[PDB]
């Protein structure tokens, strides 16, 4: 009925891959169809097929090693799902499942999402290489900066900061994600002083620059009233808390920008809450599916310094997902499925949290172009700290492309710069 | 018959100070616990926000005269900007002066 | 600097009950210092008073039996926060704490939210008392059914299904929290011929009768647009998903139904992902108090049948916390702060999963009136059915009014009933 | 097969109740606290709002019969009205009760 | 039952200090009650708990000297009054009790806003912090002309005057509170040659110049067509005046100048019909706390020249309740209550009445730099008397920085001045 | 230059008859001169011709026996005033003069109104005449109830006092001032549950009822929402405080309210902290000529009960400037000025304050038919007490008519409608 | 209790009019310079604006009896229908009365 490991999935079915943990004496076989059950139909039975609406378990895979747990893998028709809604595929696929009694412990891993139901959703409102063409910067990752410190700047003291950053050669600057409205700074304000600093640091290097400005809000009306007011200041860019705004909100958005020609930056605030244990909750790569669904141009995927070499495959495996139109299925990434994009359109990989100079060789070779570089104290302060950084980037660059090894001659690039560069020098 | 002449807000109604009188108004800054620091621009009209720093604000040297050397090292340096003194108050998170030092 | 055990928390202060696991060999102190920094503050810090911002621990409660486990208590500034903003609020608290490297784990248990935080938000629509009013219902508990197959039904036998319960004598029917619109059922042909059955149950039996009508939408502008059409249509009740939709999606509704006179019954799918496992996550306490702050009418507090005494302790404290205007600190279930709702409306609490006639007399002496009971078969099918369940809950009403002990009589209570209604007695 | 029957909210779905429960639904009131009140109407629909009063609430006699009294005396002066015992809370402002105890 | 000196108020309860005169015969316990009742709730009575909404008097104050007078404290819960509504506060607190037969005379002298009830008000749509940052003007009091005649002049012969104050060096000219659109001058044709006489004055000086266009209106939709208008030619202030308009239209154009980011400058016309008798009506201190709560940026204040040091006392009092963030008790200065104002922005002291070139040292010792200092004639005409004013006022400010003792020195400090100041010196 | 006494006001100025209180030792004439400068013109001068500006005291008027006091008449050219602005014509005339040194205290007493302003304002939306028309009542003076418990009331138990009160008899139940929209009673909820109760009543007694439902609101925004819900539920009338909420708001109000054809109360709170003090302030016969330019179709006036017949006299005085077209001058009833309303209408005096059915021969006597008479606790309860009112009503009525002397009469007129009604009769 | 009964606007809360009482006051109606009419209509509710006049207004008979004739006329042709009698005043063109004098 509900385990059918003779099944084989349409290109048309949304596949679920879940590690499950059952309660102590409950057989893999059962437990596997109760996932298939509790997510999907669970005398009027009588009056309609039920089989064409109902989840299977078309496989059970053991985990080597692992205790009592093991892949499910799910099939769920086309016709279960709202056209374009995100909402509607996470409240049906992870609704209610998790909270099933015989399961110690459920993680969803991977979904391939057929290309027929991909069609129905806008995607990206930008995509990388539209992106690219918006803002003229072509043939390396792009550099930000966060603002220190997180909260307390007045609105005007918060733009200084911004144009100097800017103004050192950084591409962007960004708003914490706590940055929303607050009684020490309200968002008018903000949005006016951040676009002088933009106008005067992009007129001073001539090339283009923007802000993150963040448009998270209460309400959608308020949200769309943020938004508004960016585009009517001219700001390329504006920032949205994808996970505790929420979908729905977020979905609201991305079709507004793709309306007004405004690029989205998407911040992953919460994502630790569902995301970070092995054995319960949902693997990022799965929100970062839904969000390239729902929309965004940039992402943060997380850092890669200090990590264990399984830890960077799983990164790299999902920003893979996030980029490219075809990848394939790969476990040693944490690839489940062939995940084909059907052209939809491919997020920045954002990388943050941690990162100095001395990384830079390291972060260009494993993120190759396509990614922003988010970092955040110099010496000399914000300008001469962003020059630092974009020196570092352009040797990096100009040494990748000249065939040196930057995992090898990294520190070698840096230090050859450095002796033309004080600032870069100074950060030495 | 007032003349038509360009201003630079705070001060710029009075002479052109002094490196004393720039001395004494900084070492007010100081006493009331403010935090000088040095700025300076290419030009000054009413449509400009910002001006740029010049290499970082003083953060609790009780002495006026390294902030005093910032403003003459500026001033030699870059004989063609106008440059300017500003203070914060870090409490209010607010700025408490800022007055016109140089013009070229 | 972040540990700061003599502070005592102002009465303005949000306050934050944090269950920590600290990686081996991180000592209790640095792990709450650590908690406090990464969800507050974590050249331009000297422009700012960086105290008057920060959040602080200011006590560590080892924790009796639990391996390397404590509660951290934490303060916030009330000016940290946007007002009249949950959204912000998540974001502020737990946006970033949890993937912190030196926890192993860490799960927020509650939260006290201040009286001046708290005005600055609507809260419920309507609330309990309100509720009632335009509803007509006293000194009983509501009664509904959810309608079976989930999906698969055609919008007409959706409606006739709808009308054979609700002409039975149950309060209100219940779309599942899949159903949104979809190619068997579209929501417009959905909401029409539930209106319409509705009107025929409501003149038959001269009882006020509604339909949870679920307005979970892709976008903002589609879920509005689905409330107005139940507006349009006259319907006293819609449902909302507020966690797969979002916070700021369910604000904007929860205005729209204040403006507009609608009840909103609110379903939490994908709790389980979050506030399932006891050490990772969010108690559901707290996403209960987000919810009656952005605001809901209903909202799903799970069932206590065949549930432990200290679990069933522990949801009727977030019951009371959903219910009443004041609940004083009791760690006994689950109460970690004196919760003060300075006249906020409370919201009805909705008990359902795997309930019968016969669990009646327990759920009305644990829940007592202020409780939608919601049920989902009756051998002579939905009417006969839906007659049983009334039946047995004003019979069970009566008893208590009595003085009759619902525990030990409940039984008795059930067969003495069982012998007039022969609808009641076909369900032994 | 159910058959087509117009009620009346909670109780509605008992047998009519003997004045002796009447007065012990009442006396439970009493006990709560709350008062007591008695209301009847010619007809009873879903759309009708309110019923009309009879007499007063009595606000505090600690005998439910003083309220049966009052049910009975209605009960004989309009035998063609429904009539039914409402219950006040007035600390938290709110109806706690209302049971049907006639119909015509 | 309304007086109860036992009681100790809550810090959400609303507080008023009544400057109390009772009929001959009326002992002051009864008068005290009186009040409380009459400003409050004065067989459905035991449907409600009138306990929890009675206002009470919980102190009576003797009054060394005067003759038959007292002070009663009152205090009122949080939950009588409309959130975000002065307008409702007012009616709840001033609405009826003035009219009581058993008092001669009644003067409300204060009232303690809670920060709970403040929360829920937006405040100042700037204050002065952000005031400072949109104009560039820091380490000063502001400077402004009104225009003469007050009524009279043609449109265009209204631009030139103002042309010519402006371009002298001050900051800010204003409409007369009596312009509003009349025969002799209609306001759109008024507020288009003020914006030419802004941007001439403007280009010349190089500094920010501003002008109180008038938008006090016949209704709330004429009021917002002028206040639109002004923000169509970018101007960055405009003008209220909130007494005869009304605190409902106040609040209003408030919130609008929020959402377009325009400065308010309030005007009092009116106050002294209230606020004048000692015995009788409502402190101006008390519609200056209500004004902030509306929101203003700036508020006329009166001026200090010619006034005894203990008036002098009582409106230093008042304009640190207008500017501060926290207030101590404080009766020298006529503060009755420790009024919190939990992060709500200042509102700018507008200094005016017979005020001239020799009062400025005084002026600035006085009130400080967050003030405006409002004149209004120069031997040689507008522009030369308004270089005198801003060359006394740079003289005086130098001086203060210097250490220099503005109250002894201030006629040497002008004089100085007047030696390398022609307009100065002309003007003594 | 201010004091002409040759001067003589054409019909088209406006005259104010100031009560003036020189400072000892200024004398009248100068006094005089100070309030006509102060209250309008106050080398740009040059440029105008300031003699067709200026208001003058055209008449100085001892008062026999008043100690230092005189009345003081000025003329004010038409041209000063905006058209349809009471706002405006406020502001000039009362704006600024009271709190001139030389005087030591002032109250406006009366104001001519001139035709040619007049036509400039709408006036009530309705008027004594069509307001008849529309309520279909004839021959009496209409009759009202207040709710009481003033506040604490659930909308749902409002709306239950409400329907017993007006199925006894009375015309209208009236919405407590401090009413508006707050925690323990939403104004939502308020206005639906009252229409139920309008409703009921109507169709039982077969008479046309109404409430005033209360639209006073923290901006103009929510005042008119309001007031589109009352007309979404026909209510028939709304009331609005006019001082509390301002001219401005109310002029818009009045203009709704002849848009949609809605019948405007007006409550006058806060009246008495103006117009109470015989030296200073204004006197409500000046509040009550700009409400009907403003407009209102009722408005309270206050009780003539337990009052001396000076008192009296005045107050008759000032109804008659509220109902009638033409009032002629005279002082021993407070008419400074004889007044023309051009056809503008009147406005039903509302009696409210201590009335009780002993009181109804007199009041009828008093007012007439073109009054409401505002009541608000009979032996049996609400509706009875209703019927009491309306048969002692209508036998004054039948009586009156009859030729009998009220008077006199009036003990025996309500002893002989007692012996054949017993709720009359309980009454005594 | 308060029975619910149907009422019909001024005087409906007395007794209903003798003929001699009903006379006084279309006697008080002519003594005020006031001109009575009669109307009547088959039913009277809340919702109905407009009676229908019986033939013509009394233009200044100086006399009550001519007035009460036609209510009697009115009240012998159509028993089962209302009637009352109106004034007006045509100085401020107003109605000034509006009486219930006979129902079914
Ligand atoms: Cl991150
Ligand atoms: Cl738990
Ligand atoms: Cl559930
Ligand atoms: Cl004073
Ligand atoms: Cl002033
Ligand atoms: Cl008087
Ligand atoms: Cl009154």
């Amino acid at each position: 009925t509900y385990y059918t490991p003779d099944y084989t999935p349409k290109d048309t079915d949304i596949l679920a891959a879940f590690r499950v943990t059952p309660q102590p004496g409950v057989p893999f076989e059962e437990a596997a169809a109760a996932v298939a059950a509790e997510s999907s139909t669970g005398w009027t039975d009588l009056l309609t097929d039920l089989d064409r609406y109902k989840g299977c378990c078309y496989d059970i895979e053991p985990l080597p090693g692992e205790d009592n747990q093991f892949i499910a893998y799910i099939a769920y028709p086309l016709d279960l799902f709202e056209e374009g809604s995100v909402t509607n595929m996470l409240t049906s696929i992870v609704g209610n499942v998790f909270g099933f009694k015989a399961l110690k412990a459920l993680r969803l891993e991977d979904l391939r999402i057929p290309v027929a139901y991909l069609k129905t959703f806008q995607g990206p409102p930008h995509g990388i290489q539209v992106e690219r063409d918006k803002l003229n910067k072509y043939g390396r990752p792009l550099l930000g900066c966060t603002i220190k410190p997180k909260l307390g700047l007045s609105a005007k003291n918060y733009g200084r900061a911004v144009y100097e950053c800017l103004r050192g050669g950084l591409d962007f600057t960004k708003d914490d994600e706590n940055i929303n409205s607050q009684p020490f700074q309200r968002w008018r304000d903000r949005f006016l002083f951040v676009a002088d600093a933009i106008h005067k640091a992009q007129a001073e290097t001539g090339e283009i620059k923007g802000h993150y400005l963040n448009v998270t809000a209460p309400t959608c009306e308020e949200m769309l009233k943020r938004a508004e007011f960016a585009k009517e200041l001219e700001m390329p860019i504006i920032m949205h808390d994808f996970l505790t705004a929420g979908f729905t909100a977020n979905t609201t958005l991305s079709k507004w920008c793709r309306d007004n020609g405004m690029l989205l930056h998407i911040h992953r605030a919460m994502h630790a809450v569902m995301d970070r244990q092995k054995n319960h909750g949902i693997h990022f790569r799965v929100l970062a599916k839904c969000l390239r669904m729902s929309g965004g141009d940039h992402i943060h995927t997380g850092t890669v310094v200090g990590k264990l070499e399984g830890d960077k495959a799983v990164t790299l495996g999902f920003v893979d997902l996030l980029r490219e139109n075809y990848i394939e299925q790969d476990r040693s990434r944490g690839i489940y499925f062939t995940q084909d994009w059907a052209s939809m359109p491919g997020v920045m990989a954002v990388a943050s949290g941690g990162i100095h100079v001395w990384h830079m060789p390291a972060l260009v070779d494993i993120f190759g172009d396509d990614a922003v570089l988010q970092f955040g104290g110099h010496p000399w302060g914000n300008a001469p700290g962003a020059t630092a950084n974009r020196v570092a980037l352009e040797a990096c660059i100009q040494a990748r492309n000249e065939g040196r090894d930057l995992m090898r001659e990294g520190g070698d690039i840096i230090r050859e710069a450095a002796r033309w560069s004080p600032e870069l020098a100074a950060a030495c | 018959t007032l003349p038509k002449e360009r201003r630079y807000e705070t001060f710029s109604y009075l002479p052109p100070l002094s490196d004393a009188q720039i001395a004494r108004q900084i070492q007010y800054a100081i006493d009331q616990g403010y935090h000088p620091c040095v700025e300076f621009n290419e030009t000054s009209n009413a449509e400009i926000r910002y001006w740029t720093m010049w290499k970082l604000p003083l953060f609790n040297c009780t002495n006026a005269q390294d902030v005093l050397n910032e403003v003459q090292q500026c001033r030699s340096e870059y004989p063609n900007c106008f440059i300017r003194v500003v203070a914060f108050d870090n409490i209010k998170q607010c700025q408490v002066m800022s007055f016109i030092v140089y013009k070229p």
